[PDB]
RNA sequence: GAAACGGAAGUGUUUUAUUGACUUGUCCAUGAAAUUCCAUGUGCGGAAUCGAAUCCAUUGCAUACGACUUUA
RNA sequence: GCGAAACCACAGCCUGGGGAACGGGCCAGG
RNA sequence: GCAGAUCUUGGUGGAAGUAGC
RNA sequence: CUGCCGAAGUUUCCGGAUAGCAGAAACUCAGAUCAGUUUUAUGAGUAUGUAAAAUGAGAGUUUCUAGUGGGCCAUUUUUGGUAAGCAGAACUGGCGAUGCGGGAUGAACCGAACGUGAGGUUAAGGUGCCGGAAUGUACGCUC
């Protein structure tokens, strides 16, 4: 096993109007509910349940209960931001976002820089 | 004002399709067990007067000119001043001598004909 | 003649008054925009200028084959492509009489119509396509400028397998 | 989402009532479905419930034991079979056990909605189709049991040998500088 | 050849109905990419045809086109409800309609 | 022109030898339009032919009759 | 070879249910 | 002013080329 | 042929006289009355009744003049019960003169009562497929 869950796991949020943003729990609630909260200031602590997100490999150690400022000063002090970012878990979901901000003019040009890239086929005999 | 018709289907008497003595003219069934009189689902459908069209587009042909019979060249000029009304309708027992002689004279009334190719021929 | 010879239903005043169309904010002149009907389906053109209620449209048609045409701002999509500069061409000959379809005269006699001897062909004047060399003149090097919009304008827009366009952003 | 004319669908862990109305759906929708490995279905409750169930079924027709012909009187159950619209529905359905030439070279695709592992809680007995029909009249388990491997074992060096080529061009993406100069775009 | 095609696939599911009521004059399409009625705002008003070939080679041609607008959507699915200048046959259950990008509001 | 592989219902996976082209890999020059605002060999009926089958020489092996089995 | 008559609302494969037979005629199936 | 009255008169069917002579 | 009105289906004596229901005629009458309604308080015994408030509707008539003089589903209150069911009164409405959505199908169950249509929105029921509609969300029981 690789995802528990425990107090200090960066979990990501997967569901309601939070989905995509990181999150830390600081406390069980219950079997079906935890208390996570983020150093963002987009991401007020809360209380969400476990079938709206996903468990993240991380782990950051935090006391039981932490307020939210002492959270965030253990966010940076563990440096979680560019820790998760370096996993390429994030950023395959970074160049998805990308992506999808793509209009009808960029589409053209990656269609046009991966046709040149494809042109390369250099295989040794 | 343009024609509008609520229904154009006829309305066919019950069971006139199964017998052949019985005619399609349409009979208001009388029969209390009978299931169109009750007016059940899937039954076929019944005169009633909201299937009535609009009193100004009565009478309408879809032209929007209503059908006026003419017997003589004295039923044609009668439409002179109903021309953008009235359509001239030559009856079925007017001769081809008459039906000629009503055709020319509506033709300079204005007046439209609905059957004004009967019975004759052309020769340019 | 003259005096009414019927009831003379004559049409009570309607309170309706033209008002001019108001187009949406992404058709601005000089964006690049996607036809989406006509023989020209698919082609990527420059808006030159609106008129009242469509859009003066055309693509470089030394890029395309796009003359100068009007198209319904219905039937185009505005794509978020950077903007030509399209201030320096005038655009005050471009009017519903520039675009509209000649008038039916059609001087013959009873004696040409039958046998068909008439051969009667309106081809576009020289003046059409000297407008449209110098509406291209004062397009092209704008076009020039910016890269890969050239060829982008030559190309045709399509849709291809897994494409939502509820979703796509133009 | 979209639709394909042609669907191969892998039955393996698929549970028989969620597949079949997802099939017996899109074959009114349309669209031709064609189901492979139709004896690796799955049906919630033990062994000797469904037994006892076709047991009294073949008390009741012909007797179908096969395992497509299984899946495919749970199909036509869900279809008006009664109309001809239910009927050329039908005929879109293809349900054969295993994979034959003309689908193993194939991609199949699953079902999320009828899939057991997503929809039957952890620790619940199971009867699988094929183990099912084994004892019931059907006899040839065994052969088609046998010839999986041979089919899994060329399928597996199929993927080796693309793994293998496809590792090239994957070598040679980073290696050509225009991937990262432009990769901005997300790609 | 993937050059055209500027619509979006579509099947006709059926008519609007009841348990035991048909209503040909108002069809179930369902828009394949769209997957619930928020993403069914973007297709109503655009223009929906049928597209079939018949025997005859009339007008020249073998094909003929039957057009429709989407009204509104229908249920929670992102099916749309369709009508058209002449009912859609109760044949084309099942079949492929196609959704142009016009009359655009993009 | 090909050789290999593919049996579960292989009917397709490659390997190519060349012979020609497009080569969007990229940079230019021409042509597009008054469509001047959407409408989009195959089948039948005849013949001259080649085989096969039945009736047929038949037969009871079959048998109300049909129909069946052998042999001219 | 000659040559009827009775009879005739109309079709016609089964298992269950449709409460007033429901059945053959409805509903659900084979 | 008809669909009925085991309605009246006339014509014609399926049974049926059946029972049969 | 179409349109409009439209029952009773039962008190009382006793085949009827009735009454009552439904229409026609002759009236007068809002500064007036009427009501399958609720009241105020006290009269009597929460119910019951009272005269005069709220709400709605203009009402009261006189004359004669067609049709009916049953039942069923039963509910509820209710008496006797009697192995136990069940039977007996009244009451209540409906069906009976009533199509429609649902209830798998359905003479009496849940919605709803009807001119011909377009659009919208619902009721009762429902949204795995047959079958129009979430293989929706959250919390539990069961294999």
């Amino acid at each position: 096993f690789k995802r528990y869950v425990e107090v200090g796991r960066v979990v990501l949020v997967t569901k309601g109007e939070y989905t995509g943003k990181l999150a830390v729990i600081v406390d069980i609630v219950d079997h079906k509910r935890a208390l996570i909260d983020s150093p963002c200031s987009e991401f007020p602590r809360q209380v969400i349940r476990y079938g709206s997100v996903v468990l993240t490999h991380i782990v950051m150690k935090l006391p039981r209960g932490a307020r939210s400022g002492i959270v965030a000063k253990k966010w940076k002090a563990q440096d979680v931001c560019n820790k998760w970012a370096s996993s390429a878990w994030a950023k395959k979901l970074e160049a998805k976002k990308v992506r999808s901000q793509l209009n009808d003019f960029d589409r053209f040009a990656v269609m046009r820089l991966k046709k040149q890239r494809r042109e390369q086929v250099n295989v040794a005999v | 004002v343009n024609i509008i018709k609520k229904r154009t289907k006829p309305f066919k008497r019950h069971q006139s399709d199964r017998f052949k003595r019985v005619g399609e003219s349409w009979r208001k069934p009388r029969g209390i067990d009978s299931c169109v009189r009750r007016r059940f689902r899937g039954t076929i459908s019944m005169p009633k007067i909201g299937y009535g069209n609009n009193k100004k587009t009565r009478y309408c042909m879809p032209n929007g000119l209503k059908a006026f019979l003419v017997r003589n060249v004295s039923d044609v000029e009668l439409l002179l001043m109903h021309n953008k009304t009235y359509a001239a309708e030559i009856a079925g027992n007017v001769s081809a001598r008459k039906r000629v002689e009503i055709v020319e004279k509506a033709r300079a009334l204005g007046v439209k004909v609905t059957n004004a190719g009967a019975k004759v021929r052309s020769q340019e | 003649k003259y005096y009414p010879a019927y009831r003379e239903n004559v049409p009570k005043k309607a309170r309706k008054a033209v008002r001019p169309t108001k187009l949406r904010a992404s058709l601005a002149p000089g964006t690049v925009c996607i036809l989406l009907a006509g023989r020209f389906r698919g082609k990527r053109v420059v808006v030159l200028s609106q008129l009242e209620d469509t859009l003066v449209v055309t693509g470089p048609y030394k890029v395309n084959g796009v003359p100068i045409r009007r198209v319904n701002h219905r039937y185009v999509i505005a794509t978020s492509a950077p903007k030509i500069d399209v201030s320096g061409v005038s655009v005050e000959k471009f009017t519903k009489a520039y675009f509209a379809k000649q008038k039916r005269s059609g001087p013959v006699k009873k004696d040409e119509a039958f046998f068909a001897e008439n051969a009667p062909k309106n081809a576009l004047p020289a003046e059409r396509i000297a407008d449209q060399k110098a509406v291209d003149a004062k397009l092209l090097p704008a076009i020039k400028a910016i890269p890969n919009m050239k060829e982008y304008l030559a190309a045709s827009f399509a849709l291809s397998n897994g494409d939502r366009p509820h979703l796509m952003k133009f | 989402s979209e639709f394909q004319k042609v669907v191969v669908i892998d039955a393996k862990g698929h549970l028989l009532g969620r597949l079949a109305s997802v099939v017996a759906k899109q074959l009114l929708g349309g669209q031709k479905v064609v189901v492979v490995r139709c004896e690796e279905l799955n049906i919630s409750g033990h062994f000797f419930r469904n037994k006892l169930k076709y047991l009294a079924y073949l008390r009741k027709a012909f007797h179908f034991r096969a395992p497509s012909r299984i899946f495919q009187k749970a199909v036509r159950g869900m279809l008006p079979h009664k109309t001809a619209r239910g009927q050329a529905a039908l005929e879109h359905l293809q349900a054969v056990e295993g994979i034959p030439p003309p689908f193993d070279k194939q991609k199949r695709v699953v079902v999320p909605a009828a899939l057991r592992v997503l929809r039957l809680k952890p620790g619940r007995k199971y009867c699988t189709v094929g183990r099912l029909s084994s004892e019931v009249g059907w006899k040839y388990n065994d052969i088609v049991a046998k010839l999986e491997e041979r089919r899994k074992v060329k399928s597996a060096a199929f993927y080796q040998a693309k793994l293998a080529k496809q590792k090239k061009i994957a070598s040679a993406k980073e290696a050509s500088p225009v991937n990262q100069k432009l990769s901005q775009f997300g790609y | 050849a993937q050059g055209h095609r500027l619509y979006v696939k579509a099947k006709h599911l059926s008519f609007q109905r009841s348990k035991h009521v048909i209503h040909p004059g108002t069809s179930i399409v369902k828009i394949e990419g769209c997957d619930s009625k928020e993403e069914a705002q973007f297709y109503l008003g655009k223009r929906v045809c049928y597209v079939y070939k018949s025997s005859k080679a009339v007008r020249g041609s073998k094909i003929r086109v039957i057009w429709g607008t989407i009204a509104r959507p229908h249920g929670n699915s992102g099916a749309v409800r369709a009508r058209f200048v002449h009912n859609l046959p109760a044949k084309t259950f099942g079949s492929s309609l196609r959704v142009m990008l016009y009359p655009s509001n993009i």
